[PDB]
């Protein structure tokens, strides 16, 4: 499988809304799609699991959605802290696969 | 038991005036409200059922609407023959209840 | 206008095959020799606990029925309509006109099958129990003009619809007869092919109770004990002591 | 929950490196430990997992025969060892936690906790 | 022509009893549930009781429950109300009615009688 | 994602499908799995006419109330099972989903009621409860209470005060065509010999033969005076078979 | 248990003022929130209460039509708003906790916890 | 109702015993009588509820008693901290009423 | 004769050590008969059996093909097949370690 994110880089002002995309080469169950956030100099942290469920301690400013081959992560109002790299992650056939990542 | 309230308890209006009567339920009764018109010495007549459905023979100047707890009865242009006490009644559940009654006069 | 439905409106109470046996069952049946209303046309009628419907009109005269509560766009309603090739049954937020409806929002159920409808008398029984709308029917030849046919004919299950809605009123879509079902006890006679060929309404009269007590459709000469009578209490009377001091429980609890 | 990893390492080609991850704040044997690699400027690659209760493992096809994973429940610590090192094995290595495969709500499909990574230069 | 005719009113003493009846005609009485509604002098309408079409199930207002009994005879097209332990507060004009109700009775028409006065004194 | 409050419990009707109950029973994820009127190991062998799945949230200490013959605020005013209940009660800790810092006040239960609920009765009214002899007229105050209360779930609560998600499966077994069956595979039909049989949930022993009994399309089986099935309709071929003892 | 109130306010006549009280350490909806006023050099006056679960309220006759009370369970906070302000509305305003009326041991009759007051000058 | 406290002001040395009074214009149930302490620059705190029961965290140096129309708060041995204003409080007829207060 | 059986479980599971019980312990670990004659004795051993970071020596069976018969003992560690596909002794998807 291949996980494809877009756009490679996004730029917008703080306080505005951002949307990031992730496309799969094949159908992915919604339960097997997750999103991670990685700030500079830090390990990745889980934001969304199961396509639409937030991880513990994550602000409701974040949400996710999608099915089949196409998924999307939404950031409603960006803070100075949200300008990080985001990844989508898929599970299937006894393997875990990450997208190439996008920089906000 | 669902408590029914009406407002105003009494209103004065002239011929041609728009008359609005409010009925409120203490519980959500959906759209299961009847409106009655009673004149002295006579049994009540049904004008509106299911909140907003008009009865056959009822003049087009009568109307009503609302859902849940807040309902309104309206006479778009009061006529001389519309001087009566108006009641609202819920039939969402038993026991059935009537409101206090609103008296319309000149 | 009323007619006497002599012993009409009997239907197969369940899906169990029985033969060569007299079976006593409790269910909603049209009481024998009841007064059935004879309508000419088209008013909205109460559904009550179930409806017995019969007509001698052609299939292009009686089109079907509407069942529901407010029978408007505020609630779900059941619409049964026949045409030349099929029958269409739907449950939606219908807004009915006066070709039957102008709109049908929030549709939750749809079913399509074959048409439901000397002349030929058509009999239907409509029940609504635990969310299931049950229809029974029979089609027989008739040589009568002003009344219902005599003789016994049981109505078979036609369809059982998992509609899940409440029905309190209904209207016929366009002469016909309407009766209502009651909780009765019937003794049903199954022949060697498992067809009901007769029945006794156990509350019809002293003779019928004797027949039901006996599990037999014939009674020999004699005297038979069939039941007991008992006078019921007119009222309840309570007689307690007229002391008024309350028990000091609070003193135990709030020590 | 905390995951604490060993410090950075510098190695030459053909050698082997071992990275440790100490877990605390949860039942160690109730979760799988996964390892994820990140080369400079690159994204994330999954290497394999170990199940401390059974000492069972599974690896990605890329590292099959190259990597070994172990664990020691007495110190609630997992280890990843990568042999026959090459210059392109330079990366930050992370340990991450996920549910076991018998998890009813598919908690095995994602990584819920991460240790701060260990930098390995070859 | 649809008619409902109340009778059996009059004057009784406190603690006494009075039985009302309502003769129905012009409609299929035995297909509809029936209600009793009362209106005290100078007061609004108050619902009293309801009986189903077969006479099987009966419902009462809390203010009369245990004192009033509702019944019907479908062979005589007559509705009855038996009132026991009558109080001064029970003075009212009593009506029999078929109230339009899409949830319980299934009646699509609204009928009222002229009403009969019951006085407790 | 979202579960109902117990006073406003959700119900889903399940029909016309294959039900594998072992995937639930053999799970490691459920703290409670209790069956009544049926053993969990036999569920996959059975057929039912309907299955209902009820779901809601209560606190841990209250899970014991979700059983036949129980009393207490939940059994009495919120969710009541029948005494002849047939079905299974399944529960698990949801502290990770339903609790929040400062308290989650979305989950509520009924605290006061005039009378106990009947089995499978639902009550979602919010009228003022009259505790005293004086009418409230819809106003909250002395001897006049608001009938509902919140759990206020917080992650630091003791286990008895943590949220639990509950699913109740009730099995409807009427004299009617079964629409929900376990995943048992069918075998070929064997006639004129002494065999054990299982026809859409109906088990027994005997010899099967072609029947001359004229069943109507709705009829699925016949019975004798001993309440024993003496004929069945085969669920796949719709053939009518006689059953006689070996 | 803690009750934390907003800071002091200064207003002119005819205006309105809103005071907030954030609660923590207890089940918010399990108690009534009362407001009590104290003019300079004076004693204590009860204004009214709000019940967060029902959003039901009751007020003292003195403030009927002048004061509105609200609450927001999502932040466990209660608010008191006083309109048509006059110079004699200058006072320290307190939020205080008491049991609901269904409390068996009459915990509704007294105030068990107080926030430190908010000074309002008109 | 009127709640009347006495004496308006009391003065005595530390280590001595003090008693404060509260009289009602009508009978008050013992369960509906409470006492509060207010130090300078501070909100009131509960000392006694239900006439005779101490609030949580309150030293046994404090006690209360009374019934009907007359109630009393006793401080057995005064500390430098006890020289505060005290109030009696009554509940009834859907209202809460405070006394005028006394200063120790 | 008298038999004395002994083991360690967690506090919430003590109720399962009785006739007519269900659950992971009664079902897969230690099962009493319905006509049992005997006594069940238990005490808290937090002071002996717990340690900082966790004592992982005490184990229980989580999965099994069928329930144990009364007084049956099972100490095998074979992989549990949850799915329709054989595991061949390998742990993974639908293939669990039983303890
Ligand atoms: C302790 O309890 C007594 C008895 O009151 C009863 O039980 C209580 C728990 C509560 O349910 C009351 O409503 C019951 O009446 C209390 O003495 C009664 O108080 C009420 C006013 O609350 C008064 O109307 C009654 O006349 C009193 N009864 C008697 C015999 O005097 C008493 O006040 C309680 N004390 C405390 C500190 O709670
Ligand atoms: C049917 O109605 C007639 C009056 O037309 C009445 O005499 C007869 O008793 C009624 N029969 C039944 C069963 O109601
Ligand atoms: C009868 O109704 C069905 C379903 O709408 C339709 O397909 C069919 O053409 C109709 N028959 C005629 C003669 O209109
Ligand atoms: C009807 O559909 C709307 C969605 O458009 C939904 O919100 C509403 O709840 C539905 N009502 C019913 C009775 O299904
Ligand atoms: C029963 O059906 C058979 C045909 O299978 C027929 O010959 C027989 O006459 C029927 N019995 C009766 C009483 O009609
Ligand atoms: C349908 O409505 C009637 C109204 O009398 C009610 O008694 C009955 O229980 C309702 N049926 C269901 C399944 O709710
Ligand atoms: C499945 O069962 C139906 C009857 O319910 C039958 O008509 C059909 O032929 C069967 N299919 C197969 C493959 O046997």
């Amino acid at each position: 499988i291949v996980m494809m994110q877009s756009p490679g880089t996004l730029s917008l002002s703080p306080g505005e809304r951002a949307t990031l995309s992730c496309r799969a080469s094949q159908s992915v169950s919604s339960s097997y799609l997750a999103w991670y956030q990685q700030k500079p100099g830090q390990a990745p942290r889980l934001l969304i699991y199961g396509a639409s469920s937030r991880a513990t301690g994550i602000p409701d400013r974040f949400s996710g959605s999608g099915s089949g081959t196409d998924f999307t992560l939404t950031i409603s109002r960006l803070e100075p802290e949200d300008f990080a790299v985001y990844y989508c992650q898929q599970y299937g056939s006894s393997a875990w696969t990450f997208g190439q990542g996008t920089k906000v | 038991v669902i408590w029914m309230t009406q407002s105003p308890s009494s209103l004065s209006a002239s011929v041609g005036d728009r008359v609005t009567i409010t009925c409120q339920a203490s519980q959500d009764i959906r759209f299961y409200l009847n409106w009655y018109q009673q004149k002295p010495g006579k049994a009540p007549k049904l004008l509106i059922s299911d909140a907003s459905n008009m009865e056959t023979g009822v003049p087009s100047r009568f109307s009503g609407s609302g859902s849940g707890t807040d309902f309104t009865f309206t006479i778009s242009s009061l006529q001389p023959e519309d001087i009566a006490t108006y009641y609202c009644q819920q039939y969402d559940n038993l026991p059935f209840t009537f409101g206090p009654g609103t008296k319309v006069d000149f | 206008a009323y007619t006497n439905s002599f012993t009409r409106g009997v239907y197969y109470p369940d899906k169990v095959f029985r033969s060569s046996v007299l079976h006593s069952t409790q269910d909603l049946f049209l009481p024998f020799f009841s007064n059935v209303t004879w309508f000419h046309a088209n008013p909205v009628l109460p559904f009550n606990d179930g409806v017995y419907f019969a007509s001698t009109e052609k299939s292009n005269i009686i089109r079907g029925w509407i069942f529901g509560t407010t029978l408007d766009s505020k609630t779900q309603s059941l619409l049964i309509v026949n045409n030349a090739t099929n029958v269409v049954i739907k449950v939606c937020e219908f807004q009915f006109c006066n070709r039957v409806y102008s709109s049908a929002n929030n549709c939750t159920f749809e079913y399509v099958s074959q048409p439901f409808l000397f002349k030929n008398l058509r009999e239907f029984v409509f029940k609504n129990i635990d969310g299931y709308f049950k229809i029974y029917s029979k089609h027989t030849p008739i040589n009568l003009v002003r009344d219902l046919p005599q003789g016994f004919s049981a109505l078979e299950p036609l369809v059982d619809l998992p509609i899940g809605i409440n029905i309190t009123r209904f209207q016929t879509l366009l002469a016909y007869y309407v009766g209502y079902l009651q909780p009765r006890t019937f003794l049903l006679k199954y022949n060697e092919n498992g067809t009901i060929t007769d029945a006794v309404d156990c509350a019809l009269d002293p003779l019928s109770e004797t027949k039901c007590t006996l599990k037999s459709f014939t009674v020999e000469k004699g005297i038979y004990q069939t039941s007991n009578f008992r006078v019921q209490p007119t009222e309840s009377i309570v007689r307690f002591p007229n002391i008024t001091n309350l028990c000091p429980f609070g003193e135990v609890f709030n020590a | 929950v905390q995951l604490v990893q060993s410090g950075a390492e510098v190695k030459k080609p053909g050698a082997s490196v071992k990275v440790s991850c100490k877990a605390s704040g949860y039942t160690f044997t109730g979760y799988y430990m996964h390892w994820v690699r990140q080369a400079p400027g690159q994204g994330l690659e999954w290497m394999g997992w170990i199940n401390p209760i059974s000492s069972g493992t599974s690896y990605a096809q890329t590292f099959q025969g190259r990597v070994t994973m172990t664990s020691d429940t007495s110190i609630t610590t997992a280890y990843m060892e990568l042999s026959r090192l090459r210059s392109d094995d330079t990366a930050v290595y992370y340990c991450a936690r996920a549910a076991p495969f018998y998890d009813f709500w598919s908690g095995y499909s994602y990584f819920d906790y991460w240790g701060q990574g260990t930098l390995v230069t070859v | 022509e649809v008619q409902l005719v109340e009778s059996g009113g009059g004057v009784v003493q406190p603690g006494g009893s009075l039985r009302l009846s309502c003769a129905a005609s012009g409609f299929t009485f035995n297909s509809y549930g029936m209600h009793w509604v009362r209106q005290a002098p100078g007061k609004g309408l108050e619902w009293v009781a309801f009986i189903r079409y077969d006479g099987g199930n009966k419902y009462y207002a809390d203010s009369v429950k245990g004192r009033f009994t509702i019944s019907r005879d479908n062979s005589k097209n007559t509705l009855y109300l038996q009132m026991k332990s009558l109080r001064a507060e029970d003075t009212a004009v009593y009506y029999c009615a078929n109230l339009k109700d899409s949830r319980y009775s299934g009646s699509y028409y609204d009928y009222w009688g002229q009403g009969t006065l019951v006085t407790v004194s | 994602t979202r579960f109902a409050s117990v006073y406003a419990w959700n119900r889903k009707r399940i029909s016309n499908c294959v039900a594998d109950y072992s995937v639930l029973y053999n799970s490691a994820s459920f703290s409670t799995f209790k069956c009544y009127g049926v053993s969990p190991t036999k569920l996959n062998d059975l057929c039912f006419t309907n299955v209902y799945a009820d779901s809601f949230v209560i606190r841990g200490d209250e899970v014991r109330q979700i059983a036949p013959g129980q009393t207490g605020k939940i059994a009495d005013y919120n969710y009541k099972l029948p005494d002849d209940f047939t079905g299974c009660v399944i529960a698990w800790n949801s502290n990770n989903l339903d609790s929040k810092v400062g308290g989650n006040y979305n989950y509520r239960y009924r605290l006061f009621r005039k009378s106990n609920l009947k089995p499978f009765e639902r009550d979602i009214s919010t009228e003022i409860y009259q505790a005293g002899s004086t009418p409230c007229n819809g106003v909250e105050g002395f001897n006049c209470y608001f009938p509902l209360q919140s759990y206020g779930f917080q992650p630091t609560n003791g286990v008895g005060y943590q949220p639990y998600r509950v699913v109740v499966l009730s099995f409807e077994l009427l004299h009617a065509p079964a629409t929900v069956c376990g995943p048992k595979k069918s075998t070929n039909l064997v006639k004129n010999k002494c065999v054990n049989f299982n026809f859409n949930g109906l088990t027994g022993t005997g010899v099967l033969t072609e029947s001359n009994k004229k069943f109507l399309p709705f009829q699925q089986f016949g019975r004798d005076i001993a309440d024993t099935t003496d004929a069945v309709r085969d669920p796949q071929t719709l053939e009518i078979l006689d059953i006689t003892p070996c």
